[PDB]
């Protein structure tokens, strides 16, 4: 009789998987977004007699670090990272996180922000002068030019901090930021060190990496699996609906 | 079901093919660009049962079941042919004949190799590429230079004010590789060495298989649009066919689950 | 169902982006107008099962479930670039070269 | 103080680039259609659930 | 989708090239004007490894 | 599959498989231009040479 539970579990898990797909289709245009993977894990429940029941659960083995294609917005302060590059920003709790949203904004006080989070480079959170035009070099060097000054007065005002994470040792937080996992921080220290090998380029912005074919195939598979599970459930219920009649006597 | 996975692999392969075609078409005006082409390869095959006995007084077909798996993109190769030359009349632009790569110095400390010949001069006189990357042999052109002349060989000379004889200031020797296809491409028309390409060897132009330098000309991209259009049509039709296959498999599965 | 409430947000984001594009295209011939670009940002995620580490050298995938929530439009930034100059030959038309605004 | 000059007899036209506007419109349409497909799929599976 | 944005970048590059061509043609009668040329460049290449 | 590649050491290969000619796996010179005849003969011209 309890076999139906197993079936319904799978059905429920399917919905969870579906939700993940919807999320990937929801933010299909957010810049610097990494698609959320999904997978199904079988849990063999053991016990006495003979082991037959095998439950199903859903899981997300992290995101995928395939770099998405980028738009050329010609904006002087929009950057795109390398194959495995990450910008370092300061989260709301004070810890640092790694992102790829190269859409930097300037406030009314020279504060450089990404999605409202401060940006930290060499030293600490950088701050350009009050109302200067900003240019970003290929290695993170920032050149600020105060308006009205002659063009030969360009002077560096800081340098970004780029880290290089493989992708198998970074886990997403609950707000979209990525952080080193336990093994990563154990083997590479609490905070990563900037490496000169990372190169960026200004004027372009990297979009999300969502494959429509993958989403469509996953949705079709989820629908078919859910319908099969419903068929199993109704068959089990109908079959069991006569053991009581047998017991009635 | 395996059919969905096979069709997904086919669709992804077609998407990658369209991606490389679009990449070739986009930078058709890039100087010294070598067009790419993607080559695929089929996956493994599962042999459900081996063929039995046959050709024994009979002409029966062999009863062997061997299911495929799909296709994956195995490589993307560029064709290091020779492009056409366009005149620019700029005395600091060099076109290269034959084989060879100018060696530039990446900011981190390593070196890259390029074909794009269009150079400029910084404030200190050194010859750099468009982007600021200094040319590794480090040619420095002095001030009050009436005109810079680069011969068919790598020698570069500049005539002064009073002196009749030009003064030599440097040599633009260039590098060659055993396998030019294996160079790893990055942005800004730069190639870096890998294990697939042999160790670079530097030589003067015109010797040891090196090319020749034409001053005031720029090498054009070797992209053929006629190939690209037909490839686009072919990949679009293949994509449509695979989508039809997905639709049919979905319909038959939906018919099954209505049981 | 969460799927409906996520796809609703997706459709709304696409609708707002289309409205922004339509507004940009509609007044293309107006003088001194700056285009707009709408940036989106994903909502927070809910972690259902904590990804408990194993470190058993089994090369197993991480077992952690984290569901998304959807997408919202966060900002619409306008690009203050220098546009082209069109001559009207009128004695009382002034075009700004650089940055600044009349009051 | 870094302020632009003035030209008389000229007006500044809008800096709208239609070449990317068309592309953005196409992408918006395709994403909208994809989300509609997702809605249809989840509605169909929910209807199958509530069939029994 | 990736090909769409690549083609958009190509369109923008061609638009910039036409812009400089038109600018050169406009002031063909300006004394002391100097001809202008635009040099393009490819974006970053993303690499895919195999076992 | 007629797509033939050349390794850094001049050893011919197709999809990672060394192609064998008359004898064993044929090895051409290091960086010579390779021309295929109408009967399988391979002509190697060392670049820069006459």
């Amino acid at each position: 009789d309890h076999a139906i539970y197993t079936a319904m579990g799978a059905a429920s898990q399917t919905l969870n998987q579906q939700a993940v797909t919807a999320s990937n289709l929801a933010n299909a245009s957010t810049p610097g977004f990494r698609a959320q993977l999904n997978a199904l894990r079988a849990v063999p429940v053991d016990g006495l007699s003979l082991a037959t029941r095998t439950l199903v659960t859903a899981s997300t083995p992290g995101a995928d670090m395939t770099p998405g294609q980028l738009d050329y917005t010609s904006r002087p302060l929009d950057v795109a990272l390398q194959q495995d590059g990450w910008l370092v920003v300061q989260a709301a709790d004070g810890a640092e996180g790694y992102t790829r949203n190269g859409n930097i904004q300037v406030g009314p006080t020279g504060q450089l922000t990404i999605q409202g989070h401060p940006v930290i480079g060499e030293g600490g959170p950088i701050t350009v002068p009050e109302g200067s035009e900003i240019t970003i070099a290929a290695d993170g060097t920032i050149s600020a030019l105060n308006p009205g000054d002659p063009p030969n007065t360009v002077a560096p005002v800081g340098r970004l901090k780029l880290v290089k994470a493989e992708g198998n040792e970074v886990q997403r937080s609950d707000d979209g930021l990525f952080r080193l996992t336990a093994e990563a921080q154990a083997e590479r220290g609490a905070v990563l060190a900037a490496d000169p090998s990372i190169r960026i380029m200004s004027g372009v912005l990297e979009g999300s990496n969502v494959k429509p074919v993958e989403a469509m195939t996953d949705m079709i598979a989820n629908a078919r699996r859910f319908e099969m599970q419903m068929k199993v459930i109704t068959s089990v219920d109908e079959n069991e609906g006569r053991a009581n009649q047998l017991l009635s006597m | 079901i395996s059919s969905l996975w096979i069709a997904k692999t086919g669709l992804d392969a077609q998407q990658t093919n369209m991606d490389v075609i679009a990449n070739n078409l986009a930078n058709v005006s890039t100087n010294g660009f070598k067009r790419q082409r993607a080559v695929f390869e089929d996956l493994l095959y599962q042999t459900i049962r081996q063929p039995g006995a046959q050709s024994s007084e009979q002409t029966t077909l062999p009863s062997g079941l061997q299911i495929g798996t799909g296709v994956r993109p195995v490589a993307t190769e560029r064709l290091h042919s020779q492009g056409n030359l366009s005149q620019t009349n700029n005395s600091k632009d060099v076109a290269i004949k034959g084989q060879g790569f100018f060696q530039v110095m990446l900011p981190d400390g390593t070196s890259a190799y390029t074909r794009d010949g269009s150079f400029q001069v910084d404030q200190n006189g050194q010859l750099v590429t468009a982007g600021g990357f200094q040319v590794q042999p480090a040619i420095t052109i002095p001030a009050n230079a009436l005109s810079i002349t680069i011969g068919r060989d790598g020698v570069v000379s500049v005539t002064q004010q009073g002196q009749a004889a030009p003064v030599q200031v440097g040599q633009l020797n260039l590098t060659t590789f055993m396998n030019d296809t294996g160079l790893e491409s990055i942005g800004e028309n730069l190639y870096i060495e890998t294990q697939s390409s042999g160790a670079p060897n530097e030589s003067t132009p015109g010797l040891n298989g090196a090319g020749l330098l034409y001053q005031g000309y720029v090498e054009t991209s070797n992209v053929n649009v006629a190939e690209e259009l037909v490839n686009m049509i072919q990949v679009q039709r293949a994509y449509e066919i695979n989508s039809k296959a997905v639709s049919t498999t979905d319909q038959m599965l939906q018919k099954l689950t209505q049981l």
